[PDB]
């Protein structure tokens, strides 16, 4: 459960991401693919090569959804209904993978937002990605 | 694979009593029913809409038997699972694109199936031996992912 | 979330447990100690020998809590609050261990309720233990 | 390890630029803050009631340095982490009762600290080699649990 401090921390940090969220989305995917190659099993139809437009494109999509999540930090379940649906009934990504992308996203934020990636902020973003993960896998069964 | 001789004897003694045809169908069907997301690989199997539709599906039964068949062979080479499973690992990775977490879910379901079937005979220590085995097989099946 | 069907399944299977709950609790523990030795780090103070009275004692406590969650299946967060606090603040059991115990409880029920441990029931019991684990870990951070 | 000469050189080369004193203290402290339950082993350290109290706690900082120290020396036996951490594995199991899952949490925290520190330098390929090392270390440390 995201505390008020957490919501603030998250909104702040994501605030700094700004026009780079798409690039950060793409970078987190690339880090995921290389560090946890089992994640590639869900993207057989993608060109997973460095700088691939499919990856860039997808990176944007993910980034955008996170934005929307930050914006509705108070009503995630509702802001992400459709996405929860898609993942539960179409994509059927195994739940273990959400933790992998979440980690690659922290690593990416850390590498890009040094001043802002304080221990307290690190803690909030983690919780946040965890909540988002919970929401996305809530209708699996 | 830290199977003590006694752990290996125990795996082998029980495996002697198994009807792979039967266990295979049960294990695979139960996987599709407990973790419905795993159904993503079988949209050509037809109706998997309810437990009965899954459990009785002739295609699930036949596939389960195939899977357990390869597993049984694995049990005769506890020594070299990686080698034993190499071409299958490659196939699952490169052709089938099966997330290896699926191998661990099936192992757990299989353990519950053996417990279901053997009752009291599936003692704490026998379970512990089989836990090492399903993990070793999952690991061997995942060795060729890259 | 547990569906009406799930609820019925759980009350039914647990119903059959009846008076053996305690013994099945102890057995699940032993299975866990034997299959996942890392879980032992939480009971350095216990006699983990076979037929340990401490294990017996502990299995009963776990079984009572599960019986309590079944009795209050529509209000588990409240029925387990106390236990949720204890685990979050005092015991501080890493979350990954709940899945291990859950698994060993499922093996135990399977081993004892052959006629009831149907695919449908298996699925409901797994969702149930996952829900109990979620409650127990909800106040961790 | 299953490190590529190229992967070995990346690890090795970045490590050379690391201040173990600072990275050790930061890694351990972030651990106690992000995953509060890990504080169960450091009650004697004092007040860990806030990020600030954790990050400022000298006992935390000094333990952090001891841990990264040991880690650092393990980077010199990358081809036998098992043997390098055998005694440490026993200690952790038999004396400290630390669940090996903590080894994995720290590893991930370590990677976030390196990314934090090195920005640009900590590229996807470089993170990949470090993920392999932290997993390797965690495995080595957990090897003697029974
Ligand atoms: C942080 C949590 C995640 C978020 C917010 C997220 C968000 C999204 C979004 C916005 C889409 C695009 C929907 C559309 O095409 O209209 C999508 C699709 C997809 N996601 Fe998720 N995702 C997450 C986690 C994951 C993970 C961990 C994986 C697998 C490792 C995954 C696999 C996929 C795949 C395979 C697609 C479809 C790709 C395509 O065919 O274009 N997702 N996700
Ligand atoms: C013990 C673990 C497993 C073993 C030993 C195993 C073995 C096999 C074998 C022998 C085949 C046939 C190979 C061929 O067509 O040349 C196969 C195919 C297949 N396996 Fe696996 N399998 C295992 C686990 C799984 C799991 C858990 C899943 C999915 C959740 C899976 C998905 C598939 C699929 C989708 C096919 C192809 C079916 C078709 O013909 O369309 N496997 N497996
Ligand atoms: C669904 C799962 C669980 C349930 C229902 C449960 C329930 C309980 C209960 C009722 C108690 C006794 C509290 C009292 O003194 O009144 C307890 C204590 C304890 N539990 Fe949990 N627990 C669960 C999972 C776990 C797991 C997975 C672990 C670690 C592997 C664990 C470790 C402990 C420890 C170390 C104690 C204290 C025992 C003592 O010192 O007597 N618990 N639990
Ligand atoms: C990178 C993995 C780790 C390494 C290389 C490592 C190494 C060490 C070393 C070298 C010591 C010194 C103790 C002695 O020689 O008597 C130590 C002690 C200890 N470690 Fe670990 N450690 C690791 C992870 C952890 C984690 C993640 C925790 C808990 C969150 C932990 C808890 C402890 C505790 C409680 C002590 C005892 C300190 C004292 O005596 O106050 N360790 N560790």
């Amino acid at each position: 459960v995201l505390s008020p401090a957490d919501k603030t921390n998250v909104k702040a940090a994501w605030g700094k991401v700004g026009a780079h969220a798409g690039e950060y989305g793409a970078e987190a995917l690339e880090r995921m693919f290389l560090s946890f190659p089992t994640t590639k099993t869900y993207f057989p139809h993608f060109d997973l090569s460095h700088g691939s437009a499919q990856v860039k494109g997808h990176g944007k999509k993910v980034a955008d959804a996170l934005t929307n999540a930050v914006a509705h930090v108070d009503d995630m379940p509702n802001a992400l209904s459709a996405l929860s649906d898609l993942h539960a009934h179409k994509l059927r990504v195994d739940p273990v993978n959400f933790k992998l992308l979440s980690h690659c996203l922290l690593v990416t934020l850390a590498a890009h937002l040094p001043a802002e990636f304080t221990p307290a902020v690190h803690a909030s973003l983690d919780k946040f990605l965890a909540s988002v993960s919970t929401v996305l896998t809530s209708k699996y069964r | 694979m830290h199977l003590t001789p006694e752990e290996k004897s125990a795996v082998t003694a029980l495996w002697g009593k198994v009807n792979v045809d039967e266990v295979g169908g049960e294990a695979l069907g139960r996987l599709l029913v407990v973790y419905p997301w795993t159904q993503r690989f079988f949209e050509s199997f037809g109706d998997l809409s309810t437990p009965d539709a899954v459990m009785g599906n002739p295609k699930v039964k036949a596939h389960g038997k195939k899977v357990l068949g390869a597993f049984s062979d694995g049990l005769a080479h506890l020594d070299n699972l990686k080698g034993t499973f190499a071409t299958l690992s490659e196939l699952h990775a490169d052709k089938l694109h099966v997330d290896p977490e699926n191998f661990r879910l099936l192992g757990n379901v299989l353990v519950c199936v053996l417990a279901h079937h053997f009752g009291k005979e599936f003692t704490p220590p026998v379970q512990a031996a089989y836990q090492k085995v399903v993990a070793g097989v999952a690991n061997a099946l995942a060795h060729k992912y890259h």
